[PDB]
């Protein structure tokens, strides 16, 4: 195939979390929660993380709870059986911006907006080609590219031509913690936030593994001492053959 | 073909005396380091070529496929991959 | 040296429960060595180093 | 400002000047093919796409690092 | 225009084809076709190619108006089907398959 | 007389994991049966635990999965396990296979066993190939499109057998619930084949080797091969915790992480990269029958290297053109399996019909001539 | 070469103090070792594993 | 294979000239790199034994030849099990590598061969 | 003795293995059932009532319960089809009794 048609790979970055014993950074992901609830919330949904997953990573339980409490979801019908609402609970999942495809699409001149809990393990690159696709829109095309109608350029998504327009500019968001929200820091933020939006086992995942590492090596290296032990006799065996 | 314990099926073995020692007599990793170097390099050496040969020869093989695919499908390689279609 | 052996090891009886209760002290002070190792190494990064901001 | 914008500018005229050259000819190029007339009608149409590729591809590889290193 | 219709978990592509279009796919020598038939084999009406959208290589979704015959592109393994989704390039043996459609109206088709 | 001996029972354990005599010599490569052990036991911890929390139906398996990675306590870990272990099944699988073709633990008098074990490597492609469309992701569903349209070739009765298969016209709930089933069931089956070779291999005892007879010199099975074996299974578990607790994505594919959509197919579908040699064989045949029967006889043509196998000496060890010739075969079945992820696209187009054309050479040609030969060069050179 | 009562040299592997109690100590210390990580490997294991079957965070919601 | 296939074949090589003068430097070197004298076993050692027809030649050993081979069995087996190589004496010299079993396997298999020949025969 | 005390375990997996089933269906009786039966396992001292938490996978029966139990009857017949023939293979070494009550060694048919 030409690169072009399998996009442009995207760099090797140095998130916080490469690294074997290496976590998220928390304020990162508080700061890309910031970002997609201001940005990307408007076209993409969450729809498989609940307010209960963002206390104790990035939200208190009170900040978590008054974000769900602003919101109201489909309750059970009353005595008459007519249709209720009620203030989301912790338990509630983040509720998406669109209906249904049909009504996502049509907002989208026909593109459908992926919903983002996974997209970070739907991808090759993950948090890299997340970075690199909304840090990587040219303010040009290359010369001779014909973008299709409602289509914008955009080298690392294959084909080129993506639904999706440039959005982060620099100071679309306001950071609450005082970091200069530029473009690489908006979308360093946002990686990170869907980075772990995908895996949000990763950093007791890690530890685990360390500890399963110390004690399968030391495991290992006593099973060879052992092994060599009760090996030694028949290493060790000597013949003296006399022909009868 | 092969039996048990006592009649395992050996032909009858005769003039052959065995010895051994304790394993808690033995030191188990005595001369573990002379091992490790001399007997690994004699025992590499002696397979190395049943494992170069086929490898390198894949791998030549591999290199030049991959990097002819890939310069078929630039702009340079238009006219020969027309021909190849 | 005599001694330990004849204490914990020449019955399996003792070996084993000295095994077991090794395994428990290991697993207990194991566990709170990673914890302390893991929140040095990743010092600032984690939830419970900026929670205090809230 | 972005520190980005910075960073991509300088690897270009530093570590990435042969690539920037090879971009910048083939636009010259392929602008100067679309301005001739019967553009429309020809077999086939040169893009930059390949000659952009290599560059950007140099440019991350110069930068990334540095990038990472500002925020 | 075409469009997609799922039927049977399979996409169905419905073709408004226009009068160059049916010009277009009238033209091909039934002679030099992997699978041979003419439009009029295809269709039951001429302003209506119905096909089953899986590509008969392995069995892929054509994306149309893609090709190089103008009409479907399997981006799989790059097979080429027509404005009558005939095989024209590619590993795929066969044309695109004809549903068993029926027009109970001239306005609605059953599948 | 000792109760390990006297109970029946006991007796049977006894014999095959106790005092059963093993040859003295066995290297570290007749260490990979008790890792397929080994394996399909962690298949069967983490699969049982796992059909606790999936559901079976199309619209909500996905969602199940998700559940898994996401609410259940270490859903996380039993699913990378069980996702991982099916590849560490294909390694030491491979493994194994390798070391009985290099030391001919195929020939007389263990043809039996072999052969048996052709068939264990069918079912675990089959269940391996089963689980893979539980997920019910992209890679899930366009991979059960692909490989029951294959079926479809059969002549005469193959589009109804495929229609039977997936209980409708397409892959979709009926296909799903029953592929749970059956994904279920294939591993106990899959374990009563893997008894059944090592009880037809207890007439014989292990090979070794050196591919003379042990009659000699045995050493029990336990203690001396138990401990031998607790050092594989170390090695094991590191690899293991490497790639579940590190890098659990590594060997997998991203595709499977959006939900299936029968309208938008995946980029490329290529299969687990265990399949992937016996997908560039399909491949290297035009004939879509063709193609079928020759990925079917890449597995099955196996059974007949007892046959063609005309050397007078069991295994490679003494054999240095069999010791190439064998390197070369073991080259090319990975670069067929290399060949099985690349674009249909030139050049790879020819070099795969030649990497076929050498796998099906082996069997064919080469090892019957080179084995023959290898005779006459034994007889002639030691005169 | 013939006299089977010539035990043949086994002097590169003999311990000096191979029967003490120091000895048989040491090689119990490796054994126990290695019983004791599997006994709190087996322990880790199966609790986190079995811990799957207690209430998931859904549930607890 | 049979052994008296690889015996036929051999004894027509060894009657052409011109064959022989190719082939028999070709299997020495051979049986050089072929390294069975590095564990101490003659060339007889290696062959299969487990069919009927080997079974009978190892039970028509004369008693001594016998139990040299049970010897270079288990001691070829403990140089493996070492990863050790056979030295000095224990190396099979060219001039030891004597075919001890071939004669008595060629005579249980002439009969063998004979008595599914006349299984067959037709009196004319 | 042997094949003897190893069917009183095929019987006892027989019994779950049918409760377990019973409850797949999740009518009126499955759940019923389900609740009173798994209810028992409270009266288990100290640690009774969280043995019945986590065998149902939370506070009541449900979905986790129903899902549990359909991965466990499926299972649970292999396990008795193992100790079934377990119960032969211990058998093997004395052979069927008969209705007399003497030795049939004097008088075997195939
Ligand atoms: C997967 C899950 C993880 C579990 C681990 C299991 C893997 C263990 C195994 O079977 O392989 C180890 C295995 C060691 O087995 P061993 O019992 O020492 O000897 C078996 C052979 O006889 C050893 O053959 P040898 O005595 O002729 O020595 C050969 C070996 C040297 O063997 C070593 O000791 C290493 O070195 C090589 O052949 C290297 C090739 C040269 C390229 C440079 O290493 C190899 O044999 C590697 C060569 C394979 C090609
Ligand atoms: C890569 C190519 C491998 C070629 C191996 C050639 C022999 C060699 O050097 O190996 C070392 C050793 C040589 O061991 P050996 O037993 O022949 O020699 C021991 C030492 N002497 C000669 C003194 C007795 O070979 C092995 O251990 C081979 C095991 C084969 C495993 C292959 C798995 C591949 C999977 C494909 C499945 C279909
Ligand atoms: C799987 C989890 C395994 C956990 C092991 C728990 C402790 C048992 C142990 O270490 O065995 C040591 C013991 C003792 O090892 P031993 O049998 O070598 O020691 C006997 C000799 N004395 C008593 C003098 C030390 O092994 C057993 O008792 C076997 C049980 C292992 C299963
Ligand atoms: C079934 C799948 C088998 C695969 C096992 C590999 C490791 C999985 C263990 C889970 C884990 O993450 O445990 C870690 C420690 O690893 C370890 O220490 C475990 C590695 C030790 C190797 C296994 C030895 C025996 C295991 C198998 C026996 C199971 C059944 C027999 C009764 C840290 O977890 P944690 O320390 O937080 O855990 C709480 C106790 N503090
Ligand atoms: C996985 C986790 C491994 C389990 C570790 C077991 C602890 C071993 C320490 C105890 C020990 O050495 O004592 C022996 C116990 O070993 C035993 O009895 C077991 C020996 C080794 C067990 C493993 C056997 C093969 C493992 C590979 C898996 C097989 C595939 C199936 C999944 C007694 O025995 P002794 O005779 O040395 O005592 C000599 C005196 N009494
Ligand atoms: C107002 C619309 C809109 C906003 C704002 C938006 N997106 Fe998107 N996005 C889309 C659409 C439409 C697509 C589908 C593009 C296509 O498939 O051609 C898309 C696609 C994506 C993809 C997937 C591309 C692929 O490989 O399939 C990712 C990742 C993504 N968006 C992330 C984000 C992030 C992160 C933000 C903001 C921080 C964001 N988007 C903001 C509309 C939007
Ligand atoms: C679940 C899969 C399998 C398991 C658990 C298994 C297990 C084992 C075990 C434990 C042994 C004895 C120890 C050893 O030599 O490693 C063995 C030997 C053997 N297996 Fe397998 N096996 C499996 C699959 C296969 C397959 C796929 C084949 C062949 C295609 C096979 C053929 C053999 C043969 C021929 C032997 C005898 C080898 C010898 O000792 O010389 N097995 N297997
Ligand atoms: C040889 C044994 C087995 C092999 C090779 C095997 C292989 C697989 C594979 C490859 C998958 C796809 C994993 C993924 O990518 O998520 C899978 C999924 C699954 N397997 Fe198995 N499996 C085996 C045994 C079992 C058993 C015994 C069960 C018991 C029910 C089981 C239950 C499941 C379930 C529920 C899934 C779907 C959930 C998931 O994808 O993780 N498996 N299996
Ligand atoms: C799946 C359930 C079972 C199966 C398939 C099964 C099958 C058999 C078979 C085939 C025999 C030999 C023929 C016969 O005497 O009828 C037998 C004998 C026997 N079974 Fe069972 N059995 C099962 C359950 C049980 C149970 C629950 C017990 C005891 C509680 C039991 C105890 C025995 C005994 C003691 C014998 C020997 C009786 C004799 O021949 O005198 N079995 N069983
Ligand atoms: C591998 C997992 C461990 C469980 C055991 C595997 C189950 C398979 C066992 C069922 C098959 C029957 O197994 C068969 O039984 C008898 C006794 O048990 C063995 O018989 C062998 O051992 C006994 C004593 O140990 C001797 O009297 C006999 O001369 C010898 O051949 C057979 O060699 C074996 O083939
Ligand atoms: C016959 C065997 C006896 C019965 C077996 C018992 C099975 C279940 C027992 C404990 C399971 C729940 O018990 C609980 O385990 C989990 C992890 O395993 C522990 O959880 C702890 O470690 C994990 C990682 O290891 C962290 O994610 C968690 O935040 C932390 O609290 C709890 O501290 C313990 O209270
Ligand atoms: S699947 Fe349609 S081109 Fe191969």
């Amino acid at each position: 195939m030409t690169a072009a048609e399998h996009g442009l790979h995207p760099a090797e970055y140095p998130w916080p979390q490469n690294g074997m014993l290496s976590t998220f950074d928390h304020a990162s992901l508080r700061r890309g929660y910031q970002v997609y609830k201001e940005v990307c919330a408007a076209c993409h949904s969450l729809d498989r993380i609940a307010w209960r997953n963002l206390v104790g990573v990035t939200h208190t339980t009170d900040e978590a709870k008054a974000f769900a409490e602003e919101l109201e979801y489909d309750d059970e019908p009353d005595d008459e059986g007519n249709p209720r609402k009620r203030p989301g609970k912790l338990a509630d999942y983040i509720p998406g911006p669109y209906p249904n495809e049909q009504a996502a699409r049509a907002a989208n001149q026909g593109a459908l907006p992926p919903d983002l809990s996974l997209i970070a393990k739907a991808r090759h690159g993950g948090a890299d080609y997340i970075f690199a696709l909304l840090t990587g829109y040219p303010d040009e095309p290359p010369a001779g590219v014909v973008l299709a109608p409602g289509m914008n350029y955009n080298p690392y998504f294959p084909g080129g031509g993506i639904g999706m327009a440039r959005t982060l500019f620099d100071g679309v968001v306001e950071y609450e913690d005082g970091t200069p929200a530029t473009t690489s820091q908006m979308a360093k933020d946002v990686a990170a936030f869907l980075t772990w939006a995908a895996e949000p086992e990763h950093d007791e995942r890690k530890k685990l593994g360390l500890k399963a590492i110390i004690v399968i090596s030391a495991m290992l290296g006593l099973s060879v001492y052992i092994k060599k032990f009760k090996w030694s006799p028949i290493k060790n065996r000597k013949f003296i053959y006399n022909p009868p | 073909y092969m039996g048990w314990w006592g009649h395992m099926g050996s032909p009858p073995q005769k003039g052959i005396a065995g010895y051994t020692i304790s394993p808690f007599a033995a030191r188990p990793f005595a001369g573990v380091v002379h091992a490790a170097i001399f007997n690994t390099f004699r025992r590499t050496k002696n397979q190395a070529l049943f494992v170069i040969l086929p490898v390198s020869f894949f791998y030549y093989v591999w290199t030049q496929a991959s990097e002819k695919n890939e310069w078929l499908y630039t702009k340079a390689g238009r006219h020969e991959l027309a021909k190849a279609l | 040296a005599t001694t330990f052996y004849n204490v914990f090891v020449k019955r399996n009886s003792a070996f084993v429960a000295t095994i077991l209760a090794s395994a428990f002290v290991f697993d207990m002070t194991f566990e709170t060595a990673i914890d302390n190792f893991w929140d040095r190494i990743n010092a600032g990064k984690q939830w419970k180093d900026i929670r205090h901001k809230y | 400002p972005d520190p980005a914008i910075a960073l991509h500018e300088a690897a270009a005229e530093g570590p990435c000047h042969d690539f920037k050259h090879h971009f910048d000819e083939c636009v010259e190029r392929v602008t100067k093919a679309q301005e001739a007339e019967d553009y429309d009608h020809a077999e086939y149409k040169e893009d930059c796409v390949e000659e952009f590729f290599h560059l950007q591809h140099c440019i991350n590889d110069n930068t990334a690092d540095k990038l990472f290193r500002v925020l | 225009k075409n469009v997609i219709i799922k039927w049977r978990g399979k996409p169905i592509f419905i073709r408004h084809r226009t009068s160059e279009e049916i010009e277009e796919a009238n033209e091909v020598n039934v002679a030099t076709l992997r699978d041979p038939q003419t439009d009029d084999e295809r269709v039951q009406k001429p302003e209506w190619l119905v096909m089953i959208g899986v590509c008969t290589h392995l069995g892929c979704v054509p994306i149309g108006e893609a090709g190089d015959f103008g009409g479907w592109f399997c981006p799989c393994h790059g097979s080429h089907y027509d404005i009558s989704g005939r095989i024209r390039r590619g590993p795929a043996p066969l044309n695109l398959e004809i549903p068993e459609y029926d027009f109970a109206d001239a306005e609605t088709l059953v599948i | 007389m000792a109760l390990r001996k006297k109970n029946s029972l006991l007796n049977m354990a006894n014999s095959y994991v106790l005092d059963s005599p093993q040859p003295s010599n066995l290297n570290y490569f007749w260490n990979f049966g008790s890792l397929l052990a080994l394996c399909l036991v962690i298949q069967l911890a983490t699969g049982i635990t796992l059909a606790m929390h999936y559901t079976s139906h199309a619209s909500l398996a996905f969602d199940s999965v998700e559940h898994i990675m996401r609410d259940v306590n270490f859903g996380w870990f039993i699913r990378y396990a069980h996702a991982n272990t099916a590849s560490f099944f294909f390694i030491c699988i491979y493994a194994h296979m390798g070391r009985n073709i290099y030391y001919g633990s195929y020939k007389t008098p263990r043809v039996l066993p072999w052969s048996i074990g052709v068939i264990i490597f069918l079912l675990l492609i089959i269940t391996a190939f089963m689980g893979y469309v539980l997920v019910f992701g992209q890679m899930s569903l366009w991979g059960a499109t692909v490989i029951c349209n294959l079926v479809s070739a059969i002549p005469w009765l193959g589009e109804d057998i495929v229609h039977f298969l997936w209980g409708g016209f397409s892959v979709g709930n009926p296909t799903l619930q029953r592929f749970f089933a059956l994904h279920y069931l294939m591993p106990f089956v899959l374990a009563v084949f893997a008894l059944l070779h090592l009880i037809a291999l207890h007439t014989a005892g292990s090979s070794n080797p050196l591919g003379i007879t042990s009659n000699v010199d045995k050493l029990s099975m336990h203690p001396y091969y138990s401990f031998k074996d607790l050092i594989t299974v170390f090695a094991f578990l590191l690899m293991f915790t490497l790639f579940v607790f590190f890098s659990p994505d590594k060997l997998g594919h991203p595709d499977n992480y959006i939900p299936a959509n029968p309208m938008v197919t995946p980029a490329s579908i290529v299969p687990e990269w265990y399949l992937l040699p016996f997908y560039a064989i399909l491949r290297a045949i035009p004939d879509k029958l063709g193609g079928v029967i020759a990925m079917v006889a890449a597995i099955l043509i196996l059974l007949i290297l007892p046959i063609v196998d005309r050397s007078i000496i069991r295994g490679n060890a003494f054999k240095p053109i069999s010791k190439l010739l064998f390197g070369f075969f073991i080259c090319n079945f990975l670069l067929l399996g290399v060949l099985g992820q690349v674009h249909i696209e030139p050049p790879f187009i020819v070099l795969g019909q030649i990497c076929t054309i050498f796998y099906f050479s082996y069997f064919l040609i080469l090892l019957p001539m080179v084995s023959t030969i290898e005779n006459i060069f034994f007889y002639i050179g030691s005169l | 070469g013939k006299s089977t009562y010539k035990i043949p040299d086994f002097t590169p592997y003999l311990k000096k103090d191979r029967n003490t109690d120091a000895n048989r100590l040491f090689s119990y210390f490796m054994i126990g070792s290695f019983g004791m990580l599997s006994a709190a490997g087996a322990k880790a294991t199966v609790q986190d594993f079995l811990s799957n079957m207690s209430a998931s965070a859904d549930v607890l919601a | 294979a049979s052994i008296t296939s690889v015996v036929k074949t051999s004894e027509l090589i060894l009657k052409s000239p011109l064959l022989s003068k190719i082939v028999v430097p070709l299997a020495k070197t051979y049986v050089k790199f072929s390294g069975y004298r590095q564990l101490g076993f003659k060339m007889n050692d290696l062959i299969i034994e487990e069919t009927p027809n080997m079974q009978l030649a190892l039970r028509r050993l004369p008693p001594t030849e016998s139990y040299d081979r049970v010897y270079r069995l288990i001691r070829a087996t403990q140089f493996s099990l070492s990863h050790k190589l056979a030295t000095g004496n224990d190396i099979t010299k060219p001039e030891e590598d004597d075919h001890y079993l071939i004669p008595y396997i060629l005579d249980v298999e002439a009969e063998a061969f004979e008595k599914d020949a006349l299984d067959n025969l037709e009196v004319v």
